[PDB]
């Protein structure tokens, strides 16, 4: 009698489609299908997701639907010794909202900021730039200068960031109002829309999730009618055969998946955690994965006609113009792609709107993954007032955002993208998986399945559930293992005590699983084995 | 990768007639061609960049037309100093190649 | 006005080493790139690779991976080409140009590197 139901199945299924939509599939997807493998990079992508993301998927919701729990204690009915996953779960999803919600930041900065006849960053004399000024081209009368930089670069990189007054990593410089303030209405409307709990969600998602798919489309026409549109899907659709032969393009698939449906997080578990007791989850699975690879799909489409656009109005190769990795493609490449062409203004609005609820929903969808897994845990003092405890979550990572809302904030959300997701997330997957999977006994959740549904699933699922999703996974965590990454952004290097750091903050929330079965052993006294069979088997409901 | 074929070494036009040499693009390209000149022994220089805009330094005499896949260097009436070979470059993508050139007999 | 001198010629053993000089004068060395072509007794040219005065960047050609290993040196407006396992039909004529950011074209040449194996 304590837990609820969503108001409908499709606002289930929305809530689930907009937490496995992001800017992933919007920017990393299309440059990863371009760099790794071209045209060619689909079929590995297909592999991987058929291999990889539905069955990690199909398994989380079956069982928080099942289970009707959160993600901490889930376990209390499953297998007990792993009960720290929930808090590294906990403390990931801090990280990664510390570090995504300045993105949205950016982008509600640029949606401010572009409401006027003539966009800021259209011509570079402004009272902020320099010298190195460069218009588009627009001619062929100009030599580009190593040191030159595009008006929309210099506008990023010198109004909404302020980043050439950071002189290092070492310092900060000081926080921006502006993005202070963009930040603080952002958190101020997550809350807002996040505080009674899926009653809420399931409404506000029918436009948080639904309103970016007819941008896309309405950007797609504009789109592929221009002249120069066929080169951009014709560099999206080449193929290259070669690239499939190393095992750098299969994991980099392998990863570009793993992060598109993102299973493994502990959201999934709390959503399902709602849903009725015998809905087709398996249903409901299958046509989130589809719906989010043809979101995906879609969206690359949608950025490389414009880019081919570009590279025709401009030079040509769009793979040159798409030299660096990260949100600097949308905010300056696409910025500028944007703004060259009639209607700039409505479109401008419109796209940062589509991106600013891209990061909304998913937002919301972390947060109601934490607050209903915490409020699971511990429902004897809270989970009477619902509004309170998540003012606490927001305020703290707001506070812990704030950290990244300096002048000198680019670098560490990079870092905080690059090194506290990929490990963290993949290790407490894979445990969580193994778990589910060899401790809680795979064939006591087909039996499980079987009574939920009606049908208990044919072998090949019951293959991929034990044999092919975990040697993907330990091979995507043994491959991120085996080339320490030095990376750079915007003509700085990083330095090695940086990639320290990162290691230290991508291993200070795997650290956290085994300091719960250490306390499990001072609090309760005994020998080792009875509180291994203790835990390895579940308690009574 | 990139392959810019056109005529032969040998095959060129004489003096005071007009000089129309082509070069064969493997993709296409928007106006991404380039045109050079290399005295025999010499070092090779730029002519014209763009395939229609001429670089600062040069006189009329020198044209360029042509774009997608059929691109004109066009000369006529070359002097006693204009003699040289021409090879079609393009920055279409790296890695970027040169073309086979021609003569200019007489 | 803006002149760029090389080295001159080197007969070498084949399999030996010779590491090719570059100097910049007229035109700010530290503002566009430092590419090299390869041409041979007659021949067409062929590109070679790319260097960065800023910070010393090669994407070099998938067809001279180890052929050739470029550095710079922005102290003395030099670009060094570390030619390693050459063979005999690598005793090509090389040279030194000057190239913006993405017209990419070669303004001013060198002098011609008459390597002979
Ligand atoms: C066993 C428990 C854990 C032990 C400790 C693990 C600490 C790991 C420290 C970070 C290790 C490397 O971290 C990982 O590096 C890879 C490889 O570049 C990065 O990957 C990045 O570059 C690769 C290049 O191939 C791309 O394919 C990929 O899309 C991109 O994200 C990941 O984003 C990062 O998560
Ligand atoms: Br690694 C990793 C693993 C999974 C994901 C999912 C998968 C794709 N769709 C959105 C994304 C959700 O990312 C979040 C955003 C805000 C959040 C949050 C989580 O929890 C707290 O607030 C991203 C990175
Ligand atoms: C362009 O930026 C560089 C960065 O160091 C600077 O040295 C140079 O002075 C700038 N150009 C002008 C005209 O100021
Ligand atoms: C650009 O250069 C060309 C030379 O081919 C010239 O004809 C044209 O007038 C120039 N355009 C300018 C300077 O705007």
């Amino acid at each position: 009698g304590e837990r609820e139901t969503w108001g409908k199945k499709v606002d289930f299924l929305l809530s689930v489609i907009g937490y496995a939509v992001d800017l992933g599939n919007v920017w990393r997807f299309p440059y990863i299908c371009y760099q790794n493998g071209g045209g060619a990079f689909l079929l590995p992508y297909t592999i991987m997701a058929i291999f990889g993301g539905i069955p990690l998927f199909y398994m989380e919701l079956a069982l928080g639907q099942y289970h009707r729990n959160g993600c901490i204690s889930i376990w209390r009915k499953i297998c007990p010794i792993f009960k720290g996953i929930g808090y590294a779960i906990c403390i990931i999803a801090f990280y990664i909202a510390s570090y995504y919600n300045t993105i949205m930041a950016w982008a509600l900065y640029y949606l401010i900021s572009s409401f006027t006849d003539q966009l800021p960053w259209t011509s570079c004399k402004n009272s902020w730039n320099t010298g190195n000024c460069t218009n588009y081209f627009s001619e062929d009368n100009i030599t580009w200068t190593l040191h030159s930089t595009s008006p929309a670069e210099e506008f990023y990189t010198r109004h909404v960031l302020q980043i050439h007054r950071s002189k290092g990593l070492q310092d900060l410089g000081g926080i921006s109002w502006q993005l202070a303030l963009c930040i603080m209405l952002i958190f101020t409307v997550i809350y807002f829309s996040i505080w009674k709990g899926v009653k809420t969600s399931g409404k506000v998602v029918w436009v948080t999730a639904t309103f970016p798919y007819i941008i896309l489309s309405v950007l797609l026409v504009r789109g592929a009618t221009l002249p120069g549109a066929w080169r951009g899907v014709l560099f999206y659709l080449k193929p290259n055969w070669q690239k499939l032969l190393e095992t750098g393009v299969w994991i980099d698939a392998a990863a570009q998946i793993f992060f598109s449906l993102g299973p493994g997080f502990g959201v999934l578990l709390a959503f399902a955690s709602y849903n009725k007791f015998n809905n087709n989850c398996y249903q409901d699975a299958l046509v989130t994965s589809v719906v989010n690879c043809m979101t995906s799909f879609v969206s690359g489409f949608v950025i490389f006609t414009v880019l081919g656009y570009m590279a025709e109005m401009r030079n040509e190769d769009v793979s040159e113009v798409a030299k660096d990795a990260g949100p600097s493609l949308l905010f300056i490449t696409y910025a500028e792609a944007i703004a060259n062409m009639p209607a700039s203004t409505f479109f401008a609005i419109i796209f940062f709107l589509m991106l600013i609820t891209l990061g909304l929903d998913s937002t919301f969808a972390g947060l109601e993954g934490v607050i209903t897994a915490v409020l699971d845990e511990f429902p004897h003092v809270w989970a009477k007032r619902r509004e309170r405890f998540v003012l606490a979550v927001v305020i703290t990572c707001f506070f812990g955002s704030l950290v990244t809302l300096t002048f000198g904030g680019a670098y560490v959300v990079k870092l905080l993208e690059e090194y506290a997701t990929g490990p963290a997330v993949l290790t407490v997957a894979l445990i969580e998986a193994v778990a589910v999977s060899w401790f809680y006994g795979i064939t006591q959740f087909c039996r499980d399945v079987k009574e939920m549904l009606g049908f208990s699933p044919g072998w090949f699922w019951r293959i991929c559930w034990v044999a092919i999703s975990p040697l993907f996974l330990l091979f995507i965590i043994c491959s991120f293992l085996m080339s320490p990454p030095q990376l750079r952004l915007f003509q700085y290097n990083y330095p090695y005590w940086s990639i320290i750091l990162g290691y230290c903050i991508g291993t200070s929330s795997f650290i956290c699983i085994p300091t719960y079965i250490a306390y499990r052993l001072i609090i309760t006294p005994g020998t080792f084995k009875e509180r291994i069979i203790k835990s390895i088997t579940p308690e009574t409901p | 990768d990139i392959v810019m074929t056109q005529s032969h070494k040998f095959m060129s036009t004489s003096v005071g007639d007009r000089v129309s040499i082509t070069c064969k693009a493997s993709q296409d390209v928007s106006t991404a061609v380039a045109w050079y000149q290399q005295k025999p022994g010499q070092s090779p220089k730029l002519l014209i960049y763009s395939a229609s805009y001429r670089y600062t330094g040069v006189p009329d005499r020198f044209t360029g037309s042509g774009s997608g896949t059929d691109f004109t260097f066009t000369i006529s009436s070359v002097q006693a100093e204009d003699l040289a070979v021409y090879y079609c470059q393009q920055h279409y993508s790296i890695p970027r190649t040169f073309g086979g050139g021609t003569k200019l007999e007489i | 006005e803006v002149q760029l001198q090389q080295s001159g010629p080197e007969l070498v053993k084949p399999g030996a080493s010779v590491k090719i000089s570059c100097k910049a004068s007229g035109y700010t060395f530290t503002d566009y790139y430092m590419n090299w072509v390869k041409q041979s007794h007659g021949k067409s040219l062929e590109w070679i690779g790319n260097i960065n005065p800023n910070n010393g960047g090669t994407s070099y050609n998938q067809k001279f991976k180890g052929k050739a290993t470029l550095t710079v040196d922005k102290s003395s407006t030099t670009a060094y080409m570390e030619l390693r396992s050459l063979t005999s039909e690598d005793s090509a004529v090389y040279y030194c140009t000057r190239s913006p950011v993405r017209p990419y074209y070669f303004d001013y040449w060198g002098q011609g590197t008459t390597l002979t194996v």
